[PDB]
């Protein structure tokens, strides 16, 4: 596909008319039509407008005459806004009409008419000797063949040229041209190289490589400015052009070699001469930036006269000095044959050397247009690198780069209502196990819950993370936007939460039009507004499961126990407006009206009842373990007495007040009352508050108290850290391959220059890392990388520096972003819950692994993608049994990993379990390599054959993570599960296979059938606050509602010898 | 006032750049003509678009010259002296033979009638009476029609004086190129290597007895109260073709006084031409 | 030649903006949700569009005028095999909605404006993971290398390759990187739809047996070719899948997407550039593929047209106006008439019928004509 | 103009933006990334239209402006 | 400076003394020629003010 395909034409001889047309060209019968006669536009942001005729009068000179008329008056009329499409027709129209060319038709069908020359006459007046020739011979214009139609002027003038201004494309603009076309009387190939040679001999002209009508003509300059702009529009022309033609497409080119020779110039269109004959590989990799086109082509030549290739330095100096002469491709010299083939007479430019190109291998990344680039660093690459340099970051300013707090957390509006179930276990409270959490409970309350959890808790606060989704429902509302939702839907909810104005449906499914002129103030909520309605809803779904609408049956009632302006009742209130009969109070010690005020137990006096209750009752004093035990357990007892459906809030749930709560209820005379803890949606996500749920049965329940329940855990785990939590760090030095970095983010700009060395400096701690330019004048690339730790415990393993810096030099410059708009990132990035579990399982493995003493390596079946290479430290060699993992022999010789890319085989006479090894089964279990789910009797049969195989061995500690069968009983009856679901009784987490889960205590009995040494953990709350802070974390609500019963069965056996 | 900020917010003067993209100043200051040989131009010459200041750009377009660019084509084959490659002289207004409508004066046409609107907005802006403005409006036609009638004796028959007054001897430099934008004079200086140079072209304050500072205010007797042998029709005065040797002969002379004039000078400073020398030390590499 | 000239997105292009010109008057109204007409409608406009309930998209808010979408040569391509993993995952589908929980990745990256139009179009089904993922990859889009970095996690339910190196290579690194490409394409995903840029029969057999060699899965294999393609372009599809039964014939031999490649080889000659004909000979056969095109005084017309039916099979004329003499003749050269009409020397024709003709009888048309180079055929 | 009503949000955004192309702050962009704009001091001596001893500073040494260690931008 | 502040206050302020002598003599119904000159007086002051 090496020889161009091509049809040159002398397009410009084709757009002159037949003298026959040029009577109708004006088609004075008609209004000129958009985007055939005309091409009308108006840039709003530049405030201009540009019209541009289509067609012959696309060439076309203005009499002063013609710039008088009211059509070129109209821009000023509108100085801020497009010409009414009305006017502008009927004002090109009439000035149409007023024009009048020349002419004399004839018969002949061989003729043209000369449309250059006519226009001209016209618009000097016939004033010029062409104009005055035309006005007595119009005859003259018509020609056959295209050169004699001038040579016909040239002769009758006696005149040796004619200097025709230009026309400025469009109409509207009346600015001085930068330079204009004398026409020479050149008709023989010699006449031309004589008129080339004087040309060389005067200031500011050029021409091109071949002329129109094969009559020579010559731009003459009426600055070096305007020079400059010249040559530059025609290389990107010629190099466009020839961008398709080494496509091998066929082109209707006008002409070969589209770009200006220089005959004489100054040092600078010398310049732009040679790298446009160059055709630099930069230009087809967009390199160069066009928004000044001209400026970018100096520069290059800047680097190719100082080239480090020597033959591309020395053929573009060699260009420079011959100005004169046309460098040209041989491939372009073939085209330029076929064309002097097909007509022998043709005339093209005589000094033209022929030059072979240069071949560069260097393929440039880039692209100009809106988008930062998010860079997927590789751990390692064919580069090395040895005591790199520091890299400092520059400051940003906050018109680039925001850093706000946490992550809003994107939502669908029914996630906010589910919640989280945990009934209890135990059927009996034994003496020594009340004094035990008692002490465990005391020694809990008098010193205080973990200061990191603090500062989770009350930096993600739940209201914030909400607000503008509840907002945007209100914006909607606002507009009009919205419509149609069923009276009892929660997305209803939300709208009664969103807009402090009561709403009404004008029938089913459709809520009624905003009045005129009306603009209801959004809805007003503190913290626990949303949270008190994902209770009511809770309850909702208590009462019946199936129930998709939420409104409050007729003749019945709510209370909110804990009040104070207490929105949610208002809400509440006006939600089930068209629900005849339904109280709906607050009834806080602190309580504003329309709630009553009043404290809890309530006054002997006084009668208290309902069919639903929702405690959120919270001294905010400081006080004794004994009253506050005292104070709850009152409350629970008032709250349980009042209705049938309590929903009583447990500021501090440890074992023991949970279970003298089960045990107070037991007290009660002659009622048995079911139980069960709750967690919504819609409370904060760190919070271990936790909503007891108290309803009478007929029958005793069976396994009442709770012991080691999730909901429970999140608590009692939590206790008094060693350290200060883990502030986030913004970084701004690079270090080269250093280890020192807090958790946080590097976030900053450089050179755009240094730009890839950065690339390859952080590739050693973050992952990933996001990078734009502000503008493409703007040389700093502004950079923001998360640090992440498993990238850590990866690339820290060895002291190698190896980083793919060859590839990252490829972005510079226009590959490495574009964005002007300002970026916001977070210091708390969202991410799905199961990603957090995963986490804090690594955390909970790790601080495990790090106690061991004398263990040669860590063995991870099923590691995937090196998944579990945070927990192995440094030291110790890390190996993979993964069917999937991809081999990476240079990664894994440089990092110290071995990976077997082999379905582990869970047969214990085939399997080989090395000493002081750590065997990670880290959610393997679960699955055949294939990814199909495998039945629960297979993995209790693959665990107890880890089991057998690891009796022989003196040291090894083998990690079985498993899914407890009881967490199925607790999501068939909640909702706020997302992510996990239950099809037909299997776990189907994220976007796995549903999977069969096995039972704790079958086994633990299995276990202890074998002998073998067991101890089923699970990540506690600590270990939460270790994956949050260390990699920049934010649990979000779905996730805080769900990661209680979902850590807690998801137990990790380990097993030890 | 406000397209005036946004105009000024700009910068009153621009450079062009080796590139040839404009760069303006981003500062208010006024103009002193010591600027005019800097690389400095004035800004409402630029003819560069600016958003929201469209009216005083539109404005600024009035002042566009009408003329052709002739090369100054009997002064070469004379051999005349020329300090340009191309010589060529802006002749401002071009012949309009055989014409009903003259353009020169079709062109001042448009710019009354821009006036008139713009003249029109102040006058509503101010709520001056109806009479005074209508009669400003009086006053711009007849102004118009004056034009006409002079226009031309100036298209006609000075064009023919300014283009053999570009191709006279002493005539040597290019004296404009027809776009305000971008136009500086070439500057040439006589430099040497041990000395000070001279510009040619200074702003020297020498004012050659008045001949420097320019009255504009001269446009007014030309529009009305001149005659001239065209203007005259019907009276025919004949037009003068005035003999070349009056001012072939002046222009010999000087020519020919100030080629001998610094033969003296040329004559030494061609002999000392070599004599001027550095100091240098020569170290000795080796013995002997 | 013909692969560079005949673009796929100019040849689409008054199709897609028709689409974009009619919801810019809000001349459109109503489609179904999955349709393939809602996928055009996506592809024509950059905003985004929403129903206003079944079977009709909301009227533009008052002022509002959205610009085109931006598309590259590749993109409707891209939608095409989106619309080609939809058909294969299962048959019988209308809808094109990606269901919900589920994942794609188009593996080719850059701007990759396909991928905006889809995450635009499954803008109402929930939780749908939507991502490019290229070495020169823009935001949205991850820039990665393949194979995918080892500590990375890539996966899911679909995959759009789309990966081509612009470097000129050594045949082995050539092969070598669209083996490695397959590989991870196939892991990676259920439904991989790779690219392969040089489809010879020892490529996509490597592909088979590469696929046989991966440990305990069996892959079901085709080759496709969508219509959003280039018309001349050898690049095919090759569609990657697991099935539980081994494939019986899973190699390829004389497959016709590979006889399309295969047996293209270099040309012992220059490629055959369309001549536009100005000069009817009489009877002559000389005339390179092409067409006539010009005129003639309205007289001599009749001869015209009886010459130049031993060329063209048909050929339309025209005068401009009743004024103008001259007739604009138009007559794309037929090889077959000239099969026919040169067996013999004899050169007769129905003259005596042309010149019933003149002068009224040869057409009449003010709009400019826009005759093509290469008209369509079936 | 408008004593009772809000003013219509067309008239605001026009002025306002009139009034944003009528402001231009002295200053030499360079290629430091280290480097900063002295915003106060550039507003300020713009507000004086350049007439105190701080705006005659900027006027002529716009580049002063520009700083890496944020005390000495005022120090210089 | 080209401009002087001190004087572009001044101008200010007589722009909005204009506008409320302006709707002061628009409610007296008086001649458009003595408020016409009102205004003229007051651009003179602030030519002099400069
Ligand atoms: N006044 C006038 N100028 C013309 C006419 N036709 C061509 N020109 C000018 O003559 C110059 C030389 O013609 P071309 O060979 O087509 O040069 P060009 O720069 O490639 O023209 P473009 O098609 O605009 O790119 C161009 O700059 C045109 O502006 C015409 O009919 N009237
Ligand atoms: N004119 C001007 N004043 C500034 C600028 N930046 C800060 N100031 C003023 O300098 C004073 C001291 O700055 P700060 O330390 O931020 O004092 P502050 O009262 O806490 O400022 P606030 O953020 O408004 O609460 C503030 O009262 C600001 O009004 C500036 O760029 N230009
Ligand atoms: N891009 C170039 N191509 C060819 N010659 C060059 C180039 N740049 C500089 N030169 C040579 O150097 C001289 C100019 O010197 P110098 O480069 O210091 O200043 P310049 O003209 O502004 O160029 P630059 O912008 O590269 O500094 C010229 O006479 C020219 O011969
Ligand atoms: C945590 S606040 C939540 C109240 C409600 N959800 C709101 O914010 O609108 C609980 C309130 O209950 C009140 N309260 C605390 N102890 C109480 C008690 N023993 N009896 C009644 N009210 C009590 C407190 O004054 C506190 O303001
Ligand atoms: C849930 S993923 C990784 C879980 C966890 N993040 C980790 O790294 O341990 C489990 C992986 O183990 C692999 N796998 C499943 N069964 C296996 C087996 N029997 N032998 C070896 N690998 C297996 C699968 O390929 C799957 O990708
Ligand atoms: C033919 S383009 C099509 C991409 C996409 N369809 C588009 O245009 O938006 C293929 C791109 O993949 C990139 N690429 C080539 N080889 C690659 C590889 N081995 N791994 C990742 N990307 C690659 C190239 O940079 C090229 O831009
Ligand atoms: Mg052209």
């Amino acid at each position: 596909m090496w020889h161009y395909t091509s049809i040159n034409n002398d397009t410009r001889v084709a757009l002159d008319p037949k003298p026959n047309q040029i009577r109708t060209i004006t088609k004075p019968n008609t209004v000129p039509q958009l985007g055939t006669d005309y091409l009308y536009t108006f840039n709003s942001q530049r405030r201009s407008h540009t019209l541009r005729l289509l067609g012959p009068f696309q060439y076309f000179n203005f009499s002063e005459t013609d710039r008088g008329h009211p059509l070129f008056r109209l821009p000023l009329k509108y100085p801020s806004k497009a010409i009414p499409a009305d006017e502008l027709i009927d004002n090109l129209h009439s000035w149409m009409r007023s024009v009048h060319l020349l002419h004399v038709r004839s018969e002949d069908n061989t003729l043209r008419y000369n449309w250059m020359l006519g226009v001209y006459a016209r618009s000097t007046n016939y004033t010029t000797p062409v104009g005055q020739l035309v006005v007595n011979a119009p005859a003259i214009l018509n020609y056959s063949n295209p050169q004699d139609a001038f040579n016909s002027v040239f002769v009758a003038l006696g005149i040796d040229y004619i200097d025709i201004p230009i026309t400025n494309s469009n109409i509207f603009d009346d600015s001085s041209t930068p330079y204009n076309v004398r026409i020479w009387h050149a008709p023989t190939m010699t006449e031309v190289n004589h008129i080339l040679a004087l040309m060389r001999k005067s200031t500011l002209v050029s021409t091109h490589s071949s002329w129109h009508w094969n009559v020579l003509h010559t731009f003459h300059y009426r600055s070096e400015s305007d020079m400059i702009d010249h040559f530059a529009a025609k290389i990107l022309e010629d190099w466009r052009q020839k961008e398709k033609l080494d496509k091998g497409a066929l082109v209707e080119a006008d002409r070969v070699i589209q770009r200006l020779i220089p005959l004489s110039s100054s040092t600078y269109v010398q310049r732009l001469a040679a790298i446009g004959a160059l055709y630099p590989n930069e230009f087809t990799e967009n390199v160069l930036d066009l928004s000044r086109l001209s400026t970018a082509l100096l520069q290059l030549s800047d680097t190719y006269y100082q080239h480090a290739n020597d033959q591309l330095r020395r053929l573009y100096r060699r260009m420079y000095n011959d100005s004169r002469t046309l460098y040209m491709t041989q491939r372009h010299q073939e085209l330029l044959l076929a064309q002097i083939t097909a007509d022998p007479n043709i005339l093209l430019y005589p000094y033209t050397y022929i030059f072979t190109t240069i071949p560069t291998s260097m393929n440039y990344i880039s692209n100009t247009g809106q988008g930062r680039i998010k860079h997927s660093l590789t751990v390692t690459g064919a580069t090395e690198h040895d005591t790199v340099a520091d890299i400092v970051l520059g400051q940003t300013g906050e018109d680039v780069i925001t850093i706000s707090m946490v992550e809003p957390m994107s939502i669908a509006v029914e996630d906010m209502y589910g919640y989280v179930l945990d009934t209890p276990t135990r059927d009996i409270w034994p003496a020594d196990e009340q004094i035990e959490q008692k002490g465990d409970a005391v020694a809990l309350y008098d010193t205080k819950t973990s200061r990191a959890l603090g500062m989770f808790n009350n930096t993600v606060r739940i209201d914030d993370l909400l607000s503008p989704l509840l907002s945007l429902v209100y914006r909607t509302y606002i507009k009009g936007d919205t419509m149609t939702m069923t009276q009892g839907s929660l997305d209803h909810l939300t709208l009664c939460a969103a807009v402090d104005s009561d709403i009404t449906f004008v029938g089913n499914r459709m809520i009624a039009p905003l009045p005129e002129g009306y603009i209801p103030k959004p809805m007003h909520r503190n913290n626990s507004t949303m949270k008190m309605l994902s209770l009511y809803v809770a309850l909702k779904k208590l009462e019946n499961f199936a129930t998709n609408s939420y409104l409050m049956a007729p003749d019945t009632s709510i209370i909110l126990l804990g009040a104070e302006r207490e929105p949610a009742v208002n809400i509440l209130r006006r939600f089930n407006r068209n629900v005849s009969n339904v109280r709906i109070i607050g009834m806080g010690d602190r309580a504003v009206e329309p709630n009553i005020r009043v404290r809890v137990p309530f006054p002997i006096d006084k009668n208290i009842s309902a069919d639903f209750i929702i405690c959120d009752i919270n001294s905010y004093e400081d006080q004794s373990f004994e009253s506050m035990f005292s104070e709850t357990i009152s409350v629970v007892t008032t709250c349980a007495s009042a209705a049938t459906r309590a929903l009583v809030k447990i500021n501090h749930p440890s074992e023991y007040m949970i279970n003298s709560v089960i045990e107070r209820l037991s007290q009660l005379g002659g009622v048995f009352y079911h139980t069960a803890l709750l967690k919504t949606a819609s409370q904060n996500p760190y919070s271990y508050e936790t909503y007891i749920y108290i309803t009478p049965i007929a029958a005793a329940v069976r396994f009442p108290f709770y012991s080691n329940s999730a909901m429970i855990n999140r608590y009692m785990t939590a206790v008094a850290d060693d350290e200060m939590p883990i502030i986030p760090s913004i970084h701004t030095v690079i270090k080269g391959h250093s280890n020192t970095y807090s958790p946080g983010l590097f976030c900053g700009c450089v050179d755009v220059q240094s730009a890839p060395l950065a690339l390859s400096q952080l590739k050693s701690y973050c992952s990933e890392a996001t990078t734009w330019r502000v503008d493409s004048d703007d040389n700093l690339v502004n950079i923001i990388a998360r640090i992440d730790p498993a990238r850590i415990a990866l690339e820290f393993r060895t002291r190698s520096n190896t980083s793919a810096y060859h590839e990252y030099q490829r972005y510079v410059p226009n590959g490495l972003g574009f964005k002007v708009r300002k970026t916001r990132e977070f210091r708390y990035m969202h991410r799905e819950v199961t990603f957090i579990h995963k986490l804090m399982m690594y955390a909970l493995i790790r601080e495990q692994i790090s106690l061991t003493e004398n263990m040669t390596q860590v063995v991870s079946i099923g590691g995937r993608n090196l998944a579990d290479i945070s927990v192995v430290p440094l030291n110790m060699k890390y190996v993979v049994i993964d069917p999937a993992t991809r081999i990476e022999t240079l990664t894994q010789e440089k990092k110290n990993i071995e990976v077997q890319s082999r379905p582990f085989q869970f047969d214990a006479a085939n399997m080989d379990l090395e000493n002081n090894s750590i065997y990670l089964f880290i959610a393997v279990i679960m699955n055949e390599p294939n990814g199909a789910a495998t039945p629960a009797r297979m993995q209790m049969d693959k665990i107890r054959n880890v089991a057998t195989a690891m009796l022989t061995r003196t040291n090894c500690v083998a990690y079985i993570s498993f899914y407890e069968a009881g967490i199925i009983t607790r999501l068939d009856q909640s909702t706020a599960h997302k992510t996990i679901r239950v099809e037909e009784g299997r776990l189907k987490v994220a976007n796995y296979v549903p999977v069969d889960t096995l039972v704790e205590a079958d086994v633990t009995l299995m276990l202890r059938d074998i002998g073998i040494t067991h101890e089923i953990i699970r990540p506690s709350t600590p270990e939460l606050i270790d994956a949050c802070s260390n990699y920049g974390i934010r649990l979000g609500s779905t996730g805080g509602a769900v990661l209680d019963v979902f850590n807690h069965y998801s137990p990790v056996i380990k097993l030890v010898r | 006032p406000v397209e005036y900020g946004i105009f000024v917010q700009r910068g009153a003067t621009y450079t062009i750049n080796a590139a040839g993209e404009f760069e303006f100043s981003g500062r208010n200051e006024k103009w002193d003509q010591a600027l005019y040989l800097s690389e400095h131009f004035p800004a409402l010459f630029s003819d560069v678009p600016l958003a929201g200041a469209n009216t005083i750009i539109a404005i600024m377009r009035l002042f566009t010259p009408q003329g052709f660019l002739r090369t100054d084509d009997l002064a070469i084959a004379a051999n005349f002296p020329r300090a340009s490659r191309n010589p060529q002289t802006y002749i401002p207004y071009t012949n309009q033979r055989g014409t009903v409508t003259n353009e020169f004066a079709s062109r001042f046409r448009t710019i009354v009638a821009t006036l008139a609107n713009v003249v029109n907005e102040r006058a509503v802006q101010d709520d001056m009476q109806k009479a005074t403005r209508s009669c400003t409006k009086q006053w711009l036609r007849h102004l118009e029609t004056q034009f006409d009638n002079i226009a031309v004796a100036h298209t006609d028959h000075l064009s023919v004086v300014y283009a053999t007054m570009s191709n006279f001897m002493l005539n040597f430099t290019n004296n404009f190129s027809g776009n305000h934008a971008t136009f500086k004079p070439d500057q040439y200086v006589i430099t040497s290597p041990e000395g000070s140079y001279k510009p040619i072209i200074e702003r020297q304050g020498e004012t050659v007895d008045g001949l420097t500072i320019i009255d504009t205010s001269i446009v007014w007797p030309i529009l009305c109260q001149c005659t001239y042998p065209l203007v005259r029709q019907s009276i025919m005065e004949e037009i003068v073709y005035p003999d070349p040797s009056t001012t072939l002969s002046q222009s010999l002379s000087v020519a020919q006084v100030l080629s001998k004039l610094t033969l003296p000078d040329a004559f030494i400073n061609m002999i000392l031409s070599g004599g001027d020398s550095v100091v240098m030390r020569t170290y000795q590499t080796e013995a002997d």
